[PDB]
């Protein structure tokens, strides 16, 4: 047998079945919590660039789409859940994706605005904005993909072992 | 510094106090303003660039009926009409053209087709009599506009002089790139300075009706913008 | 309040609510009959370039399209209605432009031939052959469109004040 | 002085007299001539350029059944047979396939699908017994050429040597750049000098009929040419 | 010496023997083994590579009803769906979404539409009560992966570390260069070793029904592989 | 009137209806004829570049297509029927062209792999590999086409008289 | 190293796996393969040369 020395920087893609990704249920009129929880992992860095294709297909308990006056807006951390007005990614409406197609077409998707990273212990949250006398949101259903691994279009999500760089250090106090 | 955000007709960045929303006027045809955006206390100030910054605005209208014994199945309109983006079919569309409700069946209503020449559509279903219906057609024959204000009602300029129609917006598949519509004129302004989005059409447009089952909120304003934090 | 002094050569398009332009109800067989008139303003120039897009949408008064064997030519016109052979551009036919998508669709998009320029007192006609036996335009469901703003694909018509720059007479 | 125009089957530049139409023929596989264009004595001359100039050319043909008692909803024909640039669905091509007219009932008649291997077609309908019926089905299995005359009916030559078929004229969809049909060749003529534009093919195609809902005339052709003045 | 083969769930160059399929598990998620090659004596050593080789991969599952009187024209579902690249309309799609079968009127049964969003599909026929029924819709809510094996149930290392999901996996318009799927890694193998494509979802999926239309083995893979000789 | 002299390279496309082509019916596991045979036409030379698309469209005899794990093989052929292993171009399978779209769209038109030529009298065949158990092949809507005319897209086969060129023979010797 | 063998349609020095056999058609006059021998695991090559080899075939 034989494999490649693959490089370090791996070109990946998130999801829900995940172990450093949560989420959990949302009501209505209902902004400071992340519906969708993310965490950097121990010893890896984690970096999405710019041109990231982004995917949020939330859902009705009942299953359907929401008020597209809803509005999804993912922001980095501090620690502490502690969100930061610099660094803050893809203020979104909810509306306006297209569900069907989204990933599927290059036109449909949805890319960020500007750089971001994710050092060894940092956290990225996914607010959402329900109008009132709506409908809430369903964790079962409901889905984040984010970075477009397995297609010529798009771009995919970086990550490298914390270990292997000795400039790793240096990149985390960049930011 | 910079960022590059949404806005919407509902809260958003704002907090909404400092949006507004109106209705337009029928009877004199007036460059009514619809609706308005001040630049709160906490930012520094507002940037506008047209080629650069996407947009959607989908506006509609209400009308009623009365229910009668004979099989309606269609009814006429007072607003010009046409399929979004064109196509003679339903569900294809980026989004309904028309949505129907009816008052004592508390259901949607589907819709099968209409002529989209005169101001016609048919309906699915066969209302009672009696049975009270509203209906939220798409709207056309309009224009739609911008301009600035400096914290008095009180105009100092305006972005682009010529009036762009929302005829037009409709026909354009909106959300696409390369096909995004992208308005001209590049406005800025800060703490407390407005702008209004004005609207000059004959039909009685909407914001509002607790009663429209495709969200809250019937119509809907979704602007890019540049901000300086 | 701020805005940005835009350019004069402003990008705009035309189309049938605007007062420079008019139509009138077309029959059968009546080429000399423009369906669609337009005019130059008063003090300004307009300008549309070669690869500028076209877009008719003529439609029978029961709401339908006509025979796609009618043809549509665009031409430029001498003051009193007078006809030009040299200016003319767009001289197609009323089919193969699949409505529906046409202005989405860059492919669907047809474009000009040629350049063309309209001096401030000047005139364009939209003259439409219809075979016989057939069904007439009607003017409430027709329209014209041409050029693209708000798009990255297409060309938009170019517009400026004929009082600001001062080579625009040596221009038209 | 050059301009670049669309010319028709009918009319157009010329006049409905320097043009004129013809049928082929169906026993005698011969190469007729369904077209043909005769320069006028108003143009100077008349130029013609392949990978320049695109082209459509819509044929059909004609074929009529009788009723019976029994619900055929189908019919066999006597000409090749696929869709529009391949489907199996109707309303999806780019045009109909075809199409069918009832005598009696006269109102058009939708189409279902067909088999699109053997000479079959679907009809929708349900038709009578002693009704009369005429359909314009796609044709087949042809080959298209062009050539010149010197006022005389006396060949000089021929613009391609090779013939192209019909068959994938129809298969490629039209009207679309890049992938747009574009013949070879470089020809011109001048006064009362004329172009034929030939037919090989055993089904006899149409022009007229005069009760055809899509249209007076039934077929089609539209060439684009460089003209000087 | 090297060439550019394709490799199927059967046979194809290696002779059903060094091929085997088997199905997932429900109760325990766990990364079940659903397909393995194993490279036969005859060839040399088999070579893998993302970014170049091409796949396709499509899954289905099976469930059951029973007839009733009332007029059901509708089924609920135990997996996530959604349309074939999305649509709402069917026949356009690369493939149906969905199959169904009826045991008794041992015929295909067309599909209507369905709702997309919760676990739904309509039916267009109107099945009897009592009679049994059979459908195949499509799969979600999964990851795939690969994994080598040296001759001895020991794995020895993995192709590439994170799953792709065969959600994502439907959603791509497949068989389109451009947008044809290449996951990553750069395996390869010599004789009796294998690979095994590895599957991580709830649904039970099949690959062998003997009651299906569209083909006797229901689901597939086709893979590209590059072989020395 | 008047005509350009048109360069004796001339661009052209190959299908059924031809004199210097054939077809016949074929059955199951049953590589060794040729569903197609093809063969150089008197005193011309027939040229195949390496980038020239393919589109073999066959179908079974009630109007299907057939098991996609079927292959095809253009191959070159000595006279005699006597078939090469070098010069083989397109091994390709039956599935992943989606006829539909397939001539008409530049990503689905597969194209070959090296170039090729044909002397005045040669032979290339189109072996099909169909597995056991299938349907067999109907030559009456069967088709095979090669070479793209009329379209900026892809390339087109070249052809010359034999007879107008000195280096002709040349060329013919060089294969 | 070399040797000279006769091989025949069933078994001997291959056994009776890496040999097949099969019939010819009839309707379809067509080029069949009625024998076919693989080479097993075991050799290194077989060679083949003729005015050299004799033959058999009945």
């Amino acid at each position: 047998p034989e494999i490649g020395n693959n490089g370090a920087e791996k070109q990946i893609s998130l999801h829900k079945g995940q172990p450093f990704i949560d989420t959990q249920d949302v009501g209505a009129a209902d902004p400071n919590t992340p519906a969708v929880t993310i965490e950097g992992p121990s010893d890896y860095v984690i970096a999405i660039d710019a041109g990231t294709p982004v995917a949020p297909e939330f859902r009705d308990a009942n299953g359907d789409k929401l008020d597209p006056s809803t509005r999804v807006t993912i922001q980095k951390c501090d620690k502490q859940g502690n969100p930061l007005g610099d660094g803050i990614v893809f203020s979104d409406t909810l509306g306006r994706f297209e569900y069907s197609k989204m990933r599927s077409d290059p036109d449909y998707m949805r890319k960020t605005t500007t750089s971001l990273m994710i050092d060894e212990r940092e956290i990225v949250k996914i607010f959402v904005e329900v109008p009132p006398n709506a409908n809430g949101m369903d964790a079962d259903n409901s889905r984040i993909t984010i970075g477009d691994d397995t297609s010529d279009y798009g771009k995919a999500v970086g990550i490298v072992e914390h270990g292997d760089l000795s400039p790793a250090e240096s990149k985390a106090v960049r930011q | 510094q910079t960022q590059e955000y949404t806005i919407n007709h509902t809260g958003g960045v704002l907090g909404d106090s400092y949006v507004t929303t109106a209705s337009n006027q029928t009877s004199p045809q007036r460059e009514t303003a619809v609706l308005s955006f001040e630049c709160p206390r906490k930012f520094e100030e507002i940037n506008y660039v047209g080629q650069r910054d996407a947009t959607r605005f989908v506006p509609r209208t209400t009308e009623s009926i009365t229910g009668s014994a004979n099989d309606d199945t269609v009814v006429d309109l007072t607003a010009n009409i046409q399929p979004v983006a064109g196509e003679e079919v339903i569900a294809e569309q980026d989004y309904p053209v028309a949505v129907a409700y009816n008052v004592t069946q508390g259901v949607e209503v589907d819709v099968v087709d209409a002529d989209y020449a005169a101001d016609t559509v048919t309906l699915g279903t066969n209302p009672a009599d009696g049975d009270e219906v509203k209906v939220w057609p798409i709207m056309s024959d309009g224009d739609v506009q911008f301009r600035l204000i400096n914290q008095f009602g009180q105009e100092e300029g305006r972005v682009y002089p010529w009036s762009t129609p929302l005829y037009r917006w409709h026909d354009f598949p909106q959300l696409k790139r390369g096909r995004e519509i992208n308005l001209h004129g590049s406005a800025s302004w800060s703490e407390n300075e407005t702008l209004e989005i004005l609207l000059d059409a004959p039909q009685a447009l909407t914001w509002e009706d607790s009663d429209y089952p495709r969200g809250q909120y019937v119509t809907t304003l979704e602007q890019d913008v540049e901000i300086t934090l």
